[PDB]
């Protein structure tokens, strides 16, 4: 992970006529026994403070292409499926779903990463969209 | 050979 | 089996195998009549006790109904349970929600009518080889991922009625004649994706060709199991796991 970062931090910095239609090998291999999960609460957290600690993500503008340069980049390294960083939908402040993860975005709609500990303890987005879980 | 899945929905 | 009371087993354990059949229509011309995926769940339940289980997929209007939509997904059609699963949880929040039989079943069936291209193409054609002899020239390539392996390739050609006296050369796999059937028969036990291999076929002097196969660790439709929970009163050590296998089902290319 740890030499992994700041070479994707810098990728998420940078980020930010026709479709070049795309072509296919068909199908979605599994790589035999390399096991894939969801991201988990305490992996979230630890993750959440490596950022905080390191810095690069606090205050840095959102986008999606940014976002999936993070979430892949865990992807790879880490084996959670990307579908934890998601965000209550605006307007407003946009609470992550996934409980432990400890940034939100915060208008600065243009937003923005910002870390917010209470998060690992208060899931706000459960609160506000209860439905979702 | 099998892979190992998860127990829950720790994302959610 | 259906499950009693005190099921015991020295090791809790589920084994998941999410197997898609791909039903295929092409035309002479090339053109893709239809292109289908027809998937299940097979489970093997090996659970002590009485537990109660939640299956976690990437199914899409689950996503988009739990925030998520932003996420990739599988958009699952006709999906049908075995008796085990709770139709309202599913109906009201899209949970898979069951208390498993002992043993082997069925927990799910679905279908895609997704339109990706052939895993595997054959191209069949026929010339004069030499007096009344007739000559069928082959081609058949692997249309998916490099990293992945078809197995237990099986092509079969329909010849006509009246030939006879084949003779064959292929680079790869192996040849025979069906008399009985009025086809030829190519087999590849092993067929490596990104792949372009040729038989040839003569002959002394309708259907389409079909072709049989399996890839194991794959999936045309990119469904995953995110999940299973399991939740025993006990609170016991219980683990799942997961393998995924496309294979043929229906898979028909026209000659003509």
């Amino acid at each position: 992970s740890v030499i992994g970062w700041p070479a994707v931090r810098e990728r998420m910095r940078r980020a930010e006529w026709l479709e070049a239609q795309e072509e296919e090998e068909v199908g979605f291999p599994v790589t035999p026994q390399v096991p894939l999960r969801p991201m988990t609460y305490k992996a979230a957290v630890d993750l959440s403070h490596f950022l905080k600690e390191k810095g690069g993500l606090e205050g840095l503008i959102h986008s999606q292409r940014r976002q999936d340069i993070l979430d892949l980049w865990i992807y790879h390294t880490q084996g959670y499926f990307p579908d934890w960083q998601n965000y209550t939908p605006g307007p407003g402040v946009r609470y992550p779903l996934t409980f432990g993860w400890c940034y939100k975005l915060v208008p600065v709609e243009v937003l923005e990463w910002r870390f917010d500990s209470r998060l690992a303890f208060h899931h706000v987005a459960r609160e506000l969209h209860p439905e979702y879980f | 050979s099998y892979s190992q899945a998860a127990g829950s929905d720790s994302a959610q | 089996s259906w499950r009693s009371e005190g099921i015991k087993y020295r090791k809790n354990e589920v084994f998941l195998d999410v197997i898609e059949a791909v039903n295929l229509l092409v035309s002479a011309n090339g053109n893709v009549l239809r292109s289908e995926i027809v998937g299940s769940i097979k489970m093997r339940v090996f659970l002590s006790g009485m537990p109660e289980l939640r299956l976690g997929l990437n199914d899409k209007v689950l996503f988009d109904n739990t925030g998520r939509g932003k996420s990739k997904s599988v958009e699952l059609e006709d999906v049908k349970f075995h008796q085990c699963v709770r139709l309202s949880r599913f109906e009201n929040d899209r949970t898979i929600s069951f208390i498993p039989p002992d043993g082997e079943f069925e927990l799910m069936s679905y279908r895609l009518n997704t339109h990706v291209k052939p895993l595997i193409w054959i191209e069949s054609v026929i010339e004069k080889h030499s007096h009344s002899r007739i000559e069928y020239m082959v081609k058949a390539k692997s249309q998916f991922k490099r990293r992945s392996t078809a197995n237990n390739v099986e092509i079969h050609i329909p010849v006509p009625n009246d030939a006879d006296s084949p003779k064959f050369k292929t680079t790869v796999g192996s040849v025979k004649w069906v008399p009985e059937n009025s086809e030829i028969v190519w087999s590849v036990k092993s067929f490596p994706g990104g792949k372009e291999y040729l038989m040839r076929a003569h002959f002394g002097l309708k259907p389409p060709i079909s072709v049989k196969f399996e890839i194991p660790y794959f999936t045309t439709s990119g469904i995953q199991v995110r999940y299973l929970k399991i939740i025993e009163k006990s609170g016991y050590q219980a683990l799942p796991w997961v393998r995924y296998i496309t294979q043929n089902g229906d898979y028909q290319l026209r000659t003509q």
